[PDB]
């Protein structure tokens, strides 16, 4: 009847549990409007998580130019404080092989995604399977839980990394 | 099956060459196709509306790319008034050493096109200065074209297609489009204005590096979040601004002095940011309307059924128009094509009479490019709407869900109209060619001040009304101490009339008895068109001589030559013969336009005042007078840069020509023949050993006429546009 | 394979697209094209025979003539169109002609593509005039261009000098 | 050195491209079940 | 292949199945009228669409009625 | 769905055309209409009394008061159809 | 004066503009 993360509020129809993560927060109801189109949840939650997985490479990306040091190798006059000022003074003949290694890596993941395909697993890339064998569901459902979890604290992360080192000079409590 | 109309069965199995046509001519009319459901319809318009968006942003960055690569932009910000602007370069094999050389113009030392659309000003105005800016803005629509492809075949998808429920989401969409398509483009094409447009007029350079930290405003949201809003509206660009320039100019962004920029002659970038951020804030207000999902909110069901006149005035009012207009998309076309030709013929009237770009109401051939474009497109906007009407009346009108209707009264009282129609149609032509041949014979037997010329009073009293103060009527804006021209006095009324009453600009042109009787022209074409695809319209369901028209569909050929005779007699033959009303009428408006420009321009409106009155005189100073330039472009002693106007003239000319052709010689003669070629082809030695697979037959009498049609429309305008572009050039006045 | 088999199938029916025969041919012209890359070099450091000085007028190659951006085409680029057009001519006369001495461009009235595979196409016991080695030469050939292309447009040198770097002393 | 661009693109493009076009839609036509 | 149908406002008059030039039509048994026949098509694949019955029928607003439709090399009256 | 809305067969309108004002009675709706209309109308002649300046004299609570006029059309409007209700 | 460089580059966008539009176009193909 009512969500259980907005108590004052009906429960989302469309999130009736048997999902990670599910605790019934869709004050706008996007996920009313995608099932009444005839579709499902996969690929709204594939975005999720490689858009939190890329927030937490990013949030270590951040920071670490700054408080550990930059590459052995040369060219590294780069901006140590200030990425989103440093993203601009990248050579050109290492984008190349950045561009083109995501290129490769995000067209297979395409041909994975896009397929048809029932048994995937949302998330199950086959990138990570060194530790989850031998495991009941309930471990396989809080380490997907924890994955969750990190991606949403991760993109909230990045957004005020972001936000604050565009109008204040940097991070408050780590940074200058 | 494998066969090329696998949408047609009954295509598919003609064994005859008209398959390929009908394959062809019937490849978009996706309601009559094999085994389609309403759903899989929307769906496949969904995709192609995706497809054509892409369409559209891959030509406007081809155009950014050619600008910025084979252009003179650079050379044409430094010096706008002297400097043609280029399209692109010429690539042609066929060419000769001396139209090498003629076509070589410009600063460039390649053989060019001059552009004259006038996308060179419309660029500078908006802050573009170096050919770095097309560029970017060229790749960044082909990003968008990419991605707007990428979407249109991702919501064909089987987990991404959108169900029936969702097209049919009226309250919704209006409510999205109102207020986001709208309201808030119009409120980033303001913020745009004032960050990079106004600041790029008065000699900045704000660009994607600096912008975030360069403010508009000399105070920046101070004036804005304190409520003193009239702030932004001080010092604004003196009158000796020089566009581009910092001399004379202000730090105001939001004004509305009103009027024309003194150097560009174009109106104030200040007012046009302001108009727009008014606007946007309208639009989202408007668009918190209906009910959406928030309890809040109308149903449009309810408007429509509620508004019915007490006592059978309008009949059951507008009961079950919510259930027609939802179910039929040849409706909502036709109230889209109809609202569309009223709202682009507006900026054809608005874009010369107000020039908003910097540096126009001067080069004179973009100037009347644009408005004879726009007036074309604007009439076949307008011919459509009538033709998916008159669809809707045949294949998507229920006579019992408009039981009583405000739409079916139309079909009960439909003779009236029409007959009504014809007769204003019959007064208007009968005494505009009457009033046009008494002024022909009074010039030409020596006495031409036996014209009878009437002075267009109403529209003088009209420009009077607005503030123009030679006519001598002294009413309202024209007149101080008034109402109207005190409230408004300390806004916008002193730029408006110092804009109105110089002799200068486009702004109510001064008007006399030939503007009188042009205008009564174009009302008898518009009254004619009308009365053509009324006609066509409410008689698409049936009438006297066929009550059972809508068995036999939209567009079929006719019903045989018996009782009478029934040729042209479906809607789809009142839409062919509406379309040469139309190019009739959108070509005097042309013409009319175009002549009052010319002699305007030069300085000669006398020339204009005293030869509009009659039709010889038309002849020999418009058409006679203004071909020398373009007819010469090419001759027995050489070329210049016309040649390619020259040859496209005739080029037109021949078109326009050969649709007379298919317009007036009809099938029979044709099949007759063919059937004589099929036999000398099957009965000559060596060549009978090829044989054709499908049968060669004569042109259909339904796409014979859609091919003159086609025909005399590409003829027309490819007659019209050389002659409207290369006059123009030639006198450069 | 079977996704562009079933997405193209008039295409892949004649052999066309991402098939054996088509990599095998494409092959073959990058290794000929290495010896007219080859050959060019030579061209230029020997000065055989064409200059790429003067220019082509009007009066004898018509709008052949000035053409890009109002700028002459020079006797070098002509001579060495004019070969190209000739190797061209003799490529239309052997894809069009008598199917004598030779694999076909397309493939025949229902047989199938060939299919020495890929991989790594062992070199030891496949010495000689043997499809699998000549297979290999190609696609190495190939990727040879590819690179060449590439260090060319990174390096913004001559692609017929940036061969130059990695031969020393060599013909030009 | 892009003075080269017209002289390629144009000539491909405007008459290879619509050539094999034509040949194609006619086969497409011709093909039958 | 055209359709022709004849409705019930037919007289029985014969003048549409003199005027076929195809053999398209004929004249059936029937009760609905004082002739007691109605025009029939049993023979549609041969109709070429020329509506010469249509010509010839006296009832207002003819009883035997051709729609066009689908063409083949006998609708189109093809010799070759 | 939605309501039936139509009256084409009675000489006024059902209360449910006025929506979330359904069940307003007939004498607020008058007196709030003639309010609203002189409000409006001294709110709007406060821009023709006084001439409206740029910036300097614009005064927003007379631009919010301008939208009265014609609030106060649709109020008696909603007053005669809630007086033939018997509202 | 646009570099040879950035034509290649929008040459390469409207290339893989030109496959989707292929791959449009046979997802509503014939
Ligand atoms: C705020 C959210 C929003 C926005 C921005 C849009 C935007 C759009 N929707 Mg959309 N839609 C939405 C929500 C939204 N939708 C929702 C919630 C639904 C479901 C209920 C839909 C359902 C829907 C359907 C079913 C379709 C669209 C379509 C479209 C496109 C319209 C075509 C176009 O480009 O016209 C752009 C038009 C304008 C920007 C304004 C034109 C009118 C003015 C008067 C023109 C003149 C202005 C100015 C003078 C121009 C001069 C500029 C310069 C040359 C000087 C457009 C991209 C259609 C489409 O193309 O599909 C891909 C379509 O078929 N939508
Ligand atoms: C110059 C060529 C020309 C002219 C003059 C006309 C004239 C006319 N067309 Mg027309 N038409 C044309 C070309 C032309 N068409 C072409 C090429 C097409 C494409 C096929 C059409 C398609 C078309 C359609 C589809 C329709 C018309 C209609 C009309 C009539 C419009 C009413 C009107 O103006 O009455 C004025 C009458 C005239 C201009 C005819 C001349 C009559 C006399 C000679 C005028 C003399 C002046 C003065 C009164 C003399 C005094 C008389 C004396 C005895 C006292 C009118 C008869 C519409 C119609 O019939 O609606 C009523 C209509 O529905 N036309
Ligand atoms: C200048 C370089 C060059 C040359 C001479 C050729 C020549 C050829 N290619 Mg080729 N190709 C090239 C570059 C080149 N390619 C590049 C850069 C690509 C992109 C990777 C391809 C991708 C390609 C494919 C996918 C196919 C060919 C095929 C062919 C052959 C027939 C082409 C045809 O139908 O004519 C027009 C022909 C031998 C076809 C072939 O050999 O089929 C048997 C075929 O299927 N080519
Ligand atoms: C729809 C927009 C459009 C139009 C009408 C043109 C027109 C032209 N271009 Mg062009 N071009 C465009 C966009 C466009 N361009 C874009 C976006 C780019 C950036 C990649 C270029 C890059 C470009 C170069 C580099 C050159 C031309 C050249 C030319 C000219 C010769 C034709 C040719 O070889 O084109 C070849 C064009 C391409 C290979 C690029 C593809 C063009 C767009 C992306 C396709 C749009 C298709 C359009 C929607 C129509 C769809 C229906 C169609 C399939 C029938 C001709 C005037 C040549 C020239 O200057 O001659 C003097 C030349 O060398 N173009
Ligand atoms: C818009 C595209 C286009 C282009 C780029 C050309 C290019 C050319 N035309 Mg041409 N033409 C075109 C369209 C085009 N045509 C059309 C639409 C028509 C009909 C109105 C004509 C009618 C026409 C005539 C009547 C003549 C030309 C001639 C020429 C040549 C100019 C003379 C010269 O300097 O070379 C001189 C010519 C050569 C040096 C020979 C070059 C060898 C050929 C052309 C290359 C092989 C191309 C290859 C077969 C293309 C395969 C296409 C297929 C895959 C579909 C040149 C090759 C002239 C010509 O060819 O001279 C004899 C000539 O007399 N054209
Ligand atoms: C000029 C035409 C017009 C008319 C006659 C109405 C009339 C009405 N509106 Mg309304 N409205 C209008 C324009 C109009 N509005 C505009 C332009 C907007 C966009 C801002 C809205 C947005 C709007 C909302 C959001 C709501 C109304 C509601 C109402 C109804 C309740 C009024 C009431 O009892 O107040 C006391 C009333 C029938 C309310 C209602 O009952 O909804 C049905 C409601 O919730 N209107
Ligand atoms: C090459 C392999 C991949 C390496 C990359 C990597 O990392 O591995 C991926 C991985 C797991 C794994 C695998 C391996 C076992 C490693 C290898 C396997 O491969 C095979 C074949 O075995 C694949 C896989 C997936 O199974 C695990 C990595 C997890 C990661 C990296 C998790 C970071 C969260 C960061 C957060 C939450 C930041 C919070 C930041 C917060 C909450 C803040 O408040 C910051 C902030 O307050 C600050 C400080 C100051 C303020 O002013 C600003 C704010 C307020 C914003
Ligand atoms: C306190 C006052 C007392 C007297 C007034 C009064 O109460 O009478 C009420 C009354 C009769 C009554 C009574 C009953 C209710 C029946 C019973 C009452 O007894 C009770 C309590 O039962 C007694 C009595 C006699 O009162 C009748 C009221 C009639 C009324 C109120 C009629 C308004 C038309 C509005 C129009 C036409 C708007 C046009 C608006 C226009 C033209 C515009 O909007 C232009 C516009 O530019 C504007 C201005 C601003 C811009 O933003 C928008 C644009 C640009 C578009
Ligand atoms: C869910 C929901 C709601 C919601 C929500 C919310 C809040 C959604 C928010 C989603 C959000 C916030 C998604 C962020 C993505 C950002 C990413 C992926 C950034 C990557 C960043 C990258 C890849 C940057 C990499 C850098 O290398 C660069 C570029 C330069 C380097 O020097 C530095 C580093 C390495 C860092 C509603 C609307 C509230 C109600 C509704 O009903 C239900
Ligand atoms: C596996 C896969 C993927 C992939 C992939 C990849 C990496 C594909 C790569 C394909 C690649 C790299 C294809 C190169 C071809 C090079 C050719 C044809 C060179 C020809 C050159 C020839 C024929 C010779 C030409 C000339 O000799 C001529 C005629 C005259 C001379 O004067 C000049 C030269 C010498 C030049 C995705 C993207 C991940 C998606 C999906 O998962 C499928
Ligand atoms: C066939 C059909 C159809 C269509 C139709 C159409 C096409 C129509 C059109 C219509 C139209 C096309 C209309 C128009 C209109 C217009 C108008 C209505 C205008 C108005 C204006 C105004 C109102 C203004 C006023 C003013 C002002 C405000 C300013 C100042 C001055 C003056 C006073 C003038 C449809 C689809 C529906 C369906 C059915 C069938
Ligand atoms: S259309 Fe002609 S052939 Fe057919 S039934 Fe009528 S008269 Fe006979």
């Amino acid at each position: 009847e009512r969500s259980a993360s907005i108590p004052f509020l009906k429960k989302p129809p469309a999130l009736d549990g048997s999902m990670v993560g599910d605790v019934g927060f869709d004050p706008l109801g996007i996920s009313t409007t995608i099932i009444e189109l005839g579709g499902d949840l996969r690929y709204v939650r594939e975005a999720e998580l490689m858009h939190g997985r890329q927030a937490m490479l990013a949030t270590v990306g951040f920071v670490f130019p700054k408080l550990f040091g930059k590459l052995p190798v040369d060219w590294a006059k780069d901006i140590s404080l200030n990425p989103l000022e440093a993203q601009y003074q990248i050579p050109p003949v290492a984008l190349g092989q950045i561009a083109i290694s995501i290129a490769i890596a995000e067209g297979l993941r395409s041909r994975i995604v896009f397929s048809n395909d029932p048994d995937y697993v949302v998330g199950d890339h086959g990138f990570g399977a060194g530790m989850l064998k031998g495991k009941s569901e309930a471990q396989v459902k809080d380490m997907k839980m924890k994955e969750l979890a990190h991606c949403r604290l991760a993109m909230v992360a990045i957004t005020g990394m972001f936000f604050q080192t565009a109008i204040t000079g940097s991070l408050y409590p780590l940074v200058d | 099956a494998t066969k090329f109309p696998k949408f047609s069965q009954a295509l598919a199995q003609d064994p005859a060459t008209r398959r390929i046509w009908y394959g062809i001519a019937t490849a978009h009319d996706l309601e009559s196709h094999d085994g389609m459901t309403e759903e899989n319809l929307y769906q496949k318009i969904f995709a192609s509306h995706f497809g054509h968006l892409a369409i559209i942003f891959l030509w406007t960055s081809g155009n950014l790319f050619h600008v910025a690569w084979q252009g003179n932009f650079q050379q044409w910000v430094l010096n706008p008034l002297k400097v043609k602007p280029i399209a692109h370069a010429i690539w042609d094999p066929h060419f000769g050493q001396s139209a090498i050389k003629a076509f070589t113009r410009g600063g460039v030392s390649y053989p060019v096109n001059i552009a004259t659309s006038g996308v060179y000003h419309w660029w500078y105005t908006v802050g573009m200065r170096t050919n770095e800016d097309l560029y970017f803005g060229a790749l960044g629509l082909l990003v968008l074209s990419t991605t707007l492809l990428f979407a249109g075949w991702l919501h064909l998808q089987p987990k991404f297609r959108p169900g029936i429920a969702w097209f049919k989401n009226n309250e919704s969409r209006l409510n999205h489009h109102l207020s986001g398509l709208f309201g808030v483009s119009s409120l980033a094409w303001s913020g745009h204005l004032i960050h990079v447009a106004i600041p790029e007029s008065r000699g900045q350079h704000i660009r994607w590096n600096n912008f975030t930290s360069t403010l508009p405003h000399p105070e920046g949201l101070t004036p804005f979040f304190t409520g003193n809003w009239g702030l932004y509206a001080e010092n604004p660009d003196t009158a000796q601004h020089i566009f581009g320039t910092s001399e004379g100019a202000g730090t105001a962004i939001l004004t509305f002095l009103g009027g024309f920029h003194p150097q560009t002659q174009s109106m104030w970038l200040t007012d046009i940011a302001h108009h727009h951020l008014a606007i946007a804030v309208v639009f989202i207000f408007a668009g918190h309307m209906y009910r959406t999902n928030w309890g809040i909110g109308h149903s449009m069901k309810e408007i429509l059924d509620a508004h019915v006149p007490p006592k059978g005035r309008l009949g059951a009012g507008h009961r079950g128009l919510f259930e027609t207009i939802t179910d039929s998309l040849h409706m909502q076309l036709g109230l889209a094509l109809a609202s569309l030709g009223v709202a682009t013929s507006l900026v054809a009237q608005h874009m010369y009479a107000l020039p908003s770009y910097a540096f126009m109401a001067k080069d004179y051939v973009t100037q009347a490019a644009l408005y004879t474009h726009h007036q074309y497109i604007a009439g076949f906007l307008m011919v459509g709407a009538f033709a998916h009407g008159a669809i809707f009346f045949v294949r998507d009108y229920d006579p019992e869900v408009n039981k009583d209707n405000v739409l079916a009264r139309m079909l009960q009282h439909k003779e009236a109209i029409i007959s009504h129609l014809s007769w204003v149609s019959l007064f208007l032509g009968f005494h505009t060619l009457g009033l046009y041949i008494h002024n022909d014979v009074c010039v030409a037997f020596g006495t031409p001040e036996k014209q009878i010329l009437f002075e267009p009073v109403f529209a003088q009293f009209i420009q009077a009304a607005s503030g123009k103060a030679l006519y001598g009527f002294d009413v309202l804006l024209s007149s101080s101490t008034s109402a109207a021209s005190v409230a408004s006095s300390k806004i916008w009324l002193p730029g408006w009339m110092e804009a109105i009453n110089s002799g200068k600009n486009s702004l109510f042109l001064t008007i006399g008895p030939g503007d009188f009787l042009v205008h009564h022209a174009i009302a008898l074409g518009l009254h004619t068109t009308t009365l053509i695809l009324v006609k066509g319209a409410l008689d698409a369901r049936g009438s006297k001589l066929m009550p059972d028209k809508k068995d036999f569909g939209y567009s079929f050929p006719c019903d045989g030559p018996g009782r009478g005779g029934t040729c042209d007699i479906s809607a789809w033959d009142a839409f062919y013969l509406a379309m040469f009303w139309m190019l009739n009428t959108i070509s005097w408006v042309t013409f009319y336009w175009h002549w009052k420009h010319l002699t305007v321009w030069g300085g000669n409106a006398a020339a204009f005042n005293e030869s509009s009155t009659y039709i010889m005189g038309w002849l020999r100073d418009y058409l006679w007078l203004n071909s020398s330039p373009l007819i010469n472009g090419y001759n027995a002693f050489g070329m210049n840069a016309q040649a390619v106007w020259a040859w496209m003239f005739l080029f037109g000319h021949l078109i326009w020509a050969t649709g007379f052709m298919f317009l007036i010689s009809w099938r029979g003669y044709w099949q007759e023949l063919i059937e004589t070629l099929v036999w000398a082809h099957e009965r000559t030695p060596i060549a009978n050993l090829v044989k054709w697979r499908d049968k060669p037959v004569a042109l259909s009498i339904v796409q014979a006429r859609l091919v003159g049609l086609a025909h005399f429309t590409v003829g027309f305008i490819f007659t019209f546009a050389p002659f409207v572009i290369a006059s123009t050039t030639g006198k450069f006045a | 394979m079977s996704q562009f088999a079933a997405d193209y199938p008039w295409l892949a029916k004649y052999g066309f697209g991402p098939t054996v025969k088509a990599e095998r041919w494409n092959g073959r012209h990058a290794m000929f094209g290495w010896l007219a890359i080859l050959g060019t070099g030579v061209a230029k450091s020997h000065g055989w025979l064409p200059s790429g000085d003067v220019a082509l007028t009007y009066n004898e190659w018509g709008g052949l003539a000035q053409q890009g951006f109002n700028t002459y085409i020079t006797n070098e680029r002509a001579i060495i169109m004019i070969a190209h057009v000739h190797a061209l001519a003799v490529s239309a006369a052997a894809a069009f002609g008598p199917q004598v001495l030779g694999d076909s461009l397309t493939l025949l009235d229902g047989e199938k593509d060939e299919d020495p595979y890929g991989l790594f196409v062992p070199l030891k016991g496949t010495f000689g005039l043997t499809p699998a080695a000549e297979m290999a030469n190609g696609r190495m050939a190939m990727m040879g261009i590819i690179a060449v292309v590439l260090t060319s447009a990174i390096s913004g040198k001559d692609i017929l000098e940036v061969v130059d770097i990695g031969t020393g002393g060599n013909l030009l | 050195s892009a003075s080269f661009l017209p002289s390629i693109l144009t000539p491909v493009v405007t008459l290879v491209f619509p050539g094999l076009m034509f040949a194609l839609f006619f086969v497409l036509i011709e093909q039958e079940e | 292949s055209h359709s022709v149908r004849v409705y019930d406002t037919c007289i029985g008059c014969t003048q549409c199945v003199r005027a076929c030039p195809c053999d398209v039509l004929e004249m059936v048994p029937w009760d609905g009228c004082k002739a007691g026949q109605i025009a029939s098509a049993p023979r549609a694949e041969d109709c070429i669409g020329c509506k010469r019955c249509e010509t010839a029928c006296p009832t207002d607003f003819l009883s035997v009625r051709v729609y066009l439709g689908s063409e083949t090399t006998r609708s189109l009256g093809l010799t070759y | 769905e939605a309501a039936d809305t139509w009256w084409g067969d009675k000489d006024y309108p059902p209360s449910i055309v006025l929506g979330i004002g359904k069940d307003v009675p007939s004498s607020i709706f008058g007196v709030t209409s003639g309010l609203a209309f002189a409000i409006g109308v001294y709110c709007v002649a406060q821009s023709n009394l006084v001439n409206i300046l740029s910036g300097s004299t614009v005064n927003g609570f007379y631009v919010a008061g301008a939208l009265l006029v014609p609030y106060s059309w649709g109020l008696h409007v909603a007053a005669w159809i809630q007086k033939q209700n018997g509202k | 004066m646009i570099t040879d460089s950035q034509i290649f580059f929008a040459l390469c966008i409207a290339l893989t503009a030109a496959v989707l539009a292929i791959g449009l176009g046979r997802q509503l193909y014939v």
